[PDB]
RNA sequence: CGCGACCUCAGAUCAGACGUGGCGACCCGCUGAAUUUAAGCAUAUUAGUCAGCGGAGGAGAAGAAACUAACCAGGAUUCCCUCAGUAACGGCGAGUGAACAGGGAAGAGCCCAGCGCCGAAUCCCCGCCCCGCGGCGGGGCGCGGGACAUGUGGCGUACGGAAGACCCGCUCCCCGGCGCCGCUCGUGGGGGGCCCAAGUCCUUCUGAUCGAGGCCCAGCCCGUGGACGGUGUGAGGCCGGUAGCGGCCCCCGGCGCGCCGGGCCCGGGUCUUCCCGGAGUCGGGUUGCUUGGGAAUGCAGCCCAAAGCGGGUGGUAAACUCCAUCUAAGGCUAAAUACCGGCACGAGACCGAUAGUCAACAAGUACCGUAAGGGAAAGUUGAAAAGAACUUUGAAGAGAGAGUUCAAGAGGGCGUGAAACCGUUAAGAGGUAAACGGGUGGGGUCCGCGCAGUCCGCCCGGAGGAUUCAACCCGGCGGCGGG
RNA sequence: CGGCGACGUCGGCUACCCACCCGACCCGUCUUGAAACACGGACCAAGGAGUCUAACACGUGCGCGAGUCGGGGGCUCGCACGAAAGCCGCCGUGGCGCAAUGAAGGUGAAGGCCGGCGCGCUCGCCGGCCGAGGUGGGAUCCCGAGGCCUCUCCAGUCCGCCGAGGGCGCACCACCGGCCCGUCUCGCCCGCCGCGCCGGGGAGGUGGAGCACGAGCGCACGUGUUAGGACCCGAAAGAUG
RNA sequence: CGACCUGGGUAUAGGGGCGAAAGACUAAUCGAACCAUCUAGUAGCUGGUUCCCUCCGAAGUUUCCCUCAGGAUAGCUGGC
RNA sequence: GCCCCGCGGACGCUACGCCGCGACGAGUAGGAGGGCCGCUGCGGUGAGCCUUGAAGCCUAGGGCGCGGGCCCGGGUGGAGCCGCCGCAGGUGCAGAUCUUGGUGGUAGUAGCAAAUAUUCAAACGAGAACUUUGAAGGCCGAAGUGGAGAAGGGUUCCAUG
RNA sequence: CGACUCUUAGCGGUGGAUCACUCGGCUCGUGCGUCGAUGAAGAACGCAGCUAGCUGCGAGAAUUAAUGUGAAUUGCAGGACACAUUGAUCAUCGACACUUCGAACGCACUUGCGGCCCCGGGUUCCUCCCGGGGCUACGCCUGUCUGAGCGUCGCU
């Protein structure tokens, strides 16, 4: 019975809720598993960037936050061709394409073929053979340059 | 402080394990010191108990000097019998007081190839501890 | 608890005409349990009354700002030298209070040149004092873990360790602190304020960096300051002695006028 | 009126394999209530829940848009925060109730059919020997069998693809062991075994000590070890352990190059000429269930039943016309996520034998019930059995001595040993049942080591002693003050 | 001021027993009313009933404050404590607050004075300043005529106390104006890339959980409601296998 | 000597059986068996609801309700 | 004339404390405050207590407090325990035809009454109304209190002790 | 004075509270995340010198081998055990073994009844009996063999 002034409310537990309660107390380990697995997986991929390929400039799509802009799924196609590079050695190179985003604006083309050529000069590419360089790098580069990015590559900002 | 986090620090863990302990890690359990000049003529400081070695008593009611022989190691109620550590019951006849190798230290060695062994890897394994710690 | 407790029974109320009460009894019919009440939190066997819950709301979160708040609280007590001695720390040979060392200390690595810093710099009195008060708890905590119970000794608050953890650590009362990750629980252990503690030169060098004068803002808190005083001279005995409130007052009434007697 | 070939079937203890059942905490597919709430009750709610049935795996399901959106656009699935108790549903009552955007965790993409080209290029089985065995393949040989043109393989899949020229770049893959690396990262990669500091020093307490004092030089000794457990009590140093990129010995793994062994052989841009897609499915009507989905969110039955500049979607039914977005009716896929079962561990502001699991113990046991099923009670001698020899009474149980023990005022259901109830002793009392509240009195048990009764500040007198009192001088230290 | 004090007595109201006088029916419960011929209670031990979560509301305490809050995530030797703590800031996304109103398209909270001029028309043109209006109360504060003195007089030097009156008036209350949104009634102007079935404005009433120099956010505790087994025990029933 | 009595074997199972019909019987249970689960089902009704002092201290009336053994509301109370 | 032959002059004020004055004091349901009332565990603190005796229990012993309760003495016992500042509850019992366990009065009471019946002697034996043997008197009376089986039971069968 | 009854105290019973203990629970966390026709889960019946339960095991039956370990196990007995011409016990477990039911598999659930092929005995090839061994379930896949069809055809 309402006792006198108060808000009606409507709490949703008429339902068998504590059976299905989930309780937290695994955070801090699954905290430590998460953190251990990302160290992991870093030292597996030891000079690769310790976070994954790069990621395009993206705006965000609603009226709400399209002043923002954000990291996107991949690189799109037609922006990979203006870079001048193949859509499956970008993958290996590690570009991250993503084939179902489209350009609508040469704007935002121009930019992330900037943005690409930028990774590019940046990019150190190992031999395949490392006592015979075919077409990779100098062993100057190769020797003092060798070390891993850790956080996003090159983040994106407003 | 124990940092080990697969070592268990559990009172009722480590009584449930000392208790249902099997017989040849009661025998590390039931380990023993040495007295000084067999710790000297060796480098050891405790040792596993033995059937056949003489020993003498430090603390309770048969302290003393005399150096008996051990006689019966009673692994089960974690005690031993010694020579003369002997009560004599009701009937006239005598019979074995157990006391805990803990409580005695031992004075002879029953030697042999496998003790012999062993001696050496622990003075080994002191040695190499100390050269370590140089 | 467990939630089944109590309740893997199947018992049923035993109706109203028999002359018992209707609790619900045990159904069956050939041991001592067939008959006897279950369920309830006064029968023997039952669940308790609301039995406890693992959803129990264990964790309280508080606001950093009042966090740190508390930090700065200890910290400016562990300088005041009354407040230390109130938590019973046995400073007495002890000189300058804040206790500042170098670097090699931070450098050291055996408990032996640890105990004889102690000794050098007289807080082995303090030392001295947890060793005597070690004891053996009241109660169920040595059946739950908690055999042995001792006294708070000092915190090493330090910067770098290059092995001062392990010459330490085996010291008891000693609390490890590294001052750039501070802990209100280990500088204030039963919620009371002046532990006593002792500081690397390294570490007590970055104590103004970490929280901030009032002039300039922390550099390593990004948005901290230390929070103001309310009451700026907290010397009362001063200020009603100074001569301005003594012109302000009036005279005072010492004179007793207890209750006369009608005659 | 035979002999073949195929098709469609059958039989076999034919040669070789595979499935079944269990468990089910989490997962997937169905099926699916009523108690309850609505202060009644029928729709609603409970709830797509319990019960029921099927199928798995270490996860499963899902998953690379017939998507969101309407922006300057985003871009597979899953999970967390928020959106949000909101849009919406609802006897618009009670109640119910998502999504997108945004921030994160994780991050990975792919393969057929069809359309076409290549002398079926393809696959399975059986013998020969060679190189191997240790989850059994490599290639060669067979004028050896079968599958298969009623379509195997290579290229190739919506992000387009193929073939000719023209130009450019000669660029370098996978699998098996040998050998030793890297000595194989949280430092060993994993499993197992065996070890590694320092008091039983002196004196005392005790039944026993792990108790209590002491141990020159700053000092018993070690400390990267002062967790814990045992040991006749409370132990850093008695023992096991604890700490340590501490040691030693076996077995297994992912691993880099010099081989050998086998295969595996051309990629990209320009132009030209071609080729391009999943049907009783979509969609429509109707019915039932479902959803927040409201003039149909999803699913299913029945009927109707497509198209190819088509189809679907664009949260109000319909027509016309623009635009946006995707490409259904085929398939695979790690991670982040779940885990009251199991194997093995660790911990706890938890419970302490009427509690905590039903179960600390010969517990799902004893016992009950025809059965489905129901289901207890029950821990503690002592440091050590040293568990009471022997004598004596009794037929014995049971006693009396004696003996062990620190203790039997611990004697095998034996720590402590309450209350109810009872026996005995002592004291008191007793015809309005006892008991009770106030107020006295009498008796008794104990207590006041009750029993000549204070203490102590000043000065007076006596009789003793002894430094030395004041005052100076020297040294030290504090407090206060100094333009 | 008196008496008496060790193997006999002094004190001990509190404690055990007994005696007498007065008073006194057995508790719990429901009930207008219980000693009740109302129910439960033979006795004793132990167990035994307003809890926890979520959400609100108000009060209180603390921190920050027009902001506040990391709760999710991440970074830090090798994880005894530590599953803690610390830190992030181009991790503040987001929540709540900072703006309301309307069913919705939508719209969306400052006035006065001084000058000139139309027609200073109940009112535009420009310019100048000031800055949330006014009235009545209003804690506190400010000025303050005049007083109160000193062994004593003459001319002023310093501060002290009382003080009639006056002044600025906090919070808050009452009222009166004003401003924003919805909706009526009346009426005339103005703007343009689109001269429109366009857009904007005024006066006077009314509806609003509004404004009118912010008060919130987070945490903690209490109390009260609620949904959950929900203070504990209790149906007759219903459903599935 | 009969629509007779009786053993064993078989068959029918819970809104079902079986009944020369009494709502009889269906394992001491029958106008819907037993067992487990949903389930600690719901109860405006009965009973109970555990330490001490101090201070303040009621109502059984108003209006509405498928309301009359109940609530909401206003009064009466306390606390800040 | 700055005091002095002197060198001196009680207690107090845990300010959350102490002191003064005046008025007042019923209480169910209920509300609120204080608790140096009580229970169990946690962080601190007591250079706390304890085998020269902890907890628990008993007490014609001594006391305190309005009370909740608490302290001390004596006995018993034989290993742990408490005070203060905070923190946290499965935190206080006379009731519930409460639950589990135990024990009373009743009470040495009701009862040991269906189917006709026993008696004498001996033996064994510590011990005989009841065992065994003998003698007598009786009963079942062949639709049996007899001799065998089926279901069911599961060793009850048989010797010895 | 008895007795009887009531109260209090001491002692002694009854009874098992309290306290202290804890090889047990509960709760949270972590890593693994593995059953079966090559016979599982579960059940039955056996097995020790003295052994009923519990536990362990399977006719090799409170266990064999092997490897680590290194002198016991223990309530009593027994005889082993040079510890190098080789080792008690315990742990590990990779070799071997593993009764009867059970998805349970020749049929059936009675320890009932079979069938086929080998081996040995009685035979003194000839099979009659006895013992032993290996097969003998259902569904399904690929291949093989044997077939059926007035199904569609070819050569007469
Ligand atoms: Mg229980
Ligand atoms: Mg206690
Ligand atoms: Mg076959
Ligand atoms: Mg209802
Ligand atoms: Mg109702
Ligand atoms: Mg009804
Ligand atoms: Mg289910
Ligand atoms: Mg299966
Ligand atoms: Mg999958
Ligand atoms: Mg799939
Ligand atoms: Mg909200
Ligand atoms: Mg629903
Ligand atoms: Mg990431
Ligand atoms: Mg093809
Ligand atoms: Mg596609
Ligand atoms: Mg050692
Ligand atoms: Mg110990
Ligand atoms: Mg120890
Ligand atoms: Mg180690
Ligand atoms: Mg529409
Ligand atoms: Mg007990
Ligand atoms: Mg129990
Ligand atoms: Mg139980
Ligand atoms: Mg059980
Ligand atoms: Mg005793
Ligand atoms: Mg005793
Ligand atoms: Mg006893
Ligand atoms: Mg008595
Ligand atoms: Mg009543
Ligand atoms: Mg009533
Ligand atoms: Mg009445
Ligand atoms: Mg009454
Ligand atoms: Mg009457
Ligand atoms: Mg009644
Ligand atoms: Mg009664
Ligand atoms: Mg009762
Ligand atoms: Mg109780
Ligand atoms: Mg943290
Ligand atoms: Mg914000
Ligand atoms: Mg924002
Ligand atoms: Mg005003
Ligand atoms: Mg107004
Ligand atoms: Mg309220
Ligand atoms: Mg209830
Ligand atoms: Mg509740
Ligand atoms: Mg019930
Ligand atoms: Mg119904
Ligand atoms: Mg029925
Ligand atoms: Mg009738
Ligand atoms: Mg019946
Ligand atoms: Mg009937
Ligand atoms: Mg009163
Ligand atoms: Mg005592
Ligand atoms: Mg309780
Ligand atoms: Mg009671
Ligand atoms: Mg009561
Ligand atoms: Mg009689
Ligand atoms: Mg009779
Ligand atoms: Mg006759
Ligand atoms: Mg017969
Ligand atoms: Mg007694
Ligand atoms: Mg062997
Ligand atoms: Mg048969
Ligand atoms: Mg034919």
């Amino acid at each position: 019975a309402p006792s006198r002034n108060g808000m009606v409310l409507k709490p949703h537990f008429h339902k068998d809720w504590q059976r299905r309660v989930a309780t937290w107390f695994n955070q801090p380990a699954r905290k430590i598993r998460r953190r251990k697995a990302r160290q992991a997986k870093a030292r597996r991929i030891a000079p690769r960037p310790a976070s994954g390929p790069i990621r395009p400039i993206v705006r965000c799509p609603t009226v709400r936050y399209h002043t923002k802009v954000r990291a996107g799924r991949g690189f799109s196609l037609e922006e990979l061709r203006v870079a001048g590079i193949h859509k499956k050695v970008a993958r290996t190179i590690g570009i991250s394409v993503d084939p179902r985003r489209r350009n609508k604006s040469t704007e935002s083309l121009q930019a992330n073929v900037q943005r690409l050529k930028e990774y590019r000069s940046k990019l150190i590419l190992f031999p395949r053979k490392p006592s015979a360089p075919k077409k990779g790098d100098s062993s100057a580069e190769e020797l003092k340059l060798a070390t891993q990015l850790t956080g996003p590559v090159m983040p994106v900002r407003n | 402080m124990k940092f080990n986090p697969f070592v268990t620090s559990d009172r009722s863990k480590n009584r449930k394990r000392h208790f249902n302990a099997p017989s040849h890690i009661r025998r590390k359990i039931m380990s023993s010191p040495l007295s000084k000049e067999l710790r000297q003529k060796y480098n050891v400081r405790s040792m596993p108990i033995r059937k056949d070695d003489e020993v003498q008593v430090v603390r309770g009611h048969y302290k003393g000097q005399q150096i008996g022989k051990v006689v019966q190691v009673y692994r089960k109620k974690y005690v031993i019998y010694i020579e003369r550590v002997q009560r004599e019951k009701a009937n006239g006849t005598t019979v074995h007081v157990g006391i805990h190798p803990s409580k005695v230290v031992i004075t002879r060695l029953k030697l042999d190839k496998d003790r012999k062994k062993i001696l050496e890897r622990k003075a080994k394994s002191r040695q190499v501890g100390k050269e370590k710690g140089k | 608890v467990s939630e089944l407790a109590g309740h893997q029974t199947s018992a049923e109320s035993w109706g109203t005409g028999r002359a018992v009460a209707r609790i619900p009894r045990v159904r069956g019919g050939g041991t001592h349990r067939s008959g006897q009440g279950a369920f309830g939190n006064m029968c023997r066997g039952g669940r308790m009354f609301a039995p406890t819950k693992t959803w129990r709301r264990w964790h309280r979160r508080v606001n950093t700002t009042q966090k740190r708040y508390a930090i700065c609280s200890a910290l400016a007590a562990s300088a005041l030298p009354a407040l230390v001695m109130s938590k019973g720390h046995r400073i007495e040979e002890v000189p300058e209070l804040p206790l500042v060392v170098e670097d090699k200390v931070e450098g050291y690595k055996k408990t032996k040149e640890a105990v004889l810093l102690l000794k050098k710099l007289k807080a082995w009195n303090d030392i001295k004092k947890v060793y005597a008060s070690q004891r053996m708890r009241a109660g169920k905590g040595k059946m739950r873990n908690r055999r042995r119970i001792q006294r708070r000794g000092p915190c090493i608050i330090y910067n770098e360790d290059n092995g001062i953890i392990k010459a330490f650590r085996n010291i008891p009362g000693i609390t490890l602190l590294n001052v750039s990750k501070l802990n209100i629980l280990k500088l204030a252990p039963g919620g009371h304020v002046g532990r006593f503690c002792i500081w690397t030169e390294s570490a007590f060098r970055k104590l103004d960096e970490l929280y901030g004068t009032w002039r300039k803002a922390a550099s390593l808190k990004s948005n901290y300051n230390l929070p103001m005083h309310k009451m700026i001279n907290t010397d009362l005995s001063r200020i009603l002695k100074s001569p301005e409130i003594q012109r302000a007052l009036r005279a005072p009434r010492k004179k007793i006028h207890r209750r006369v007697l009608k005659k």
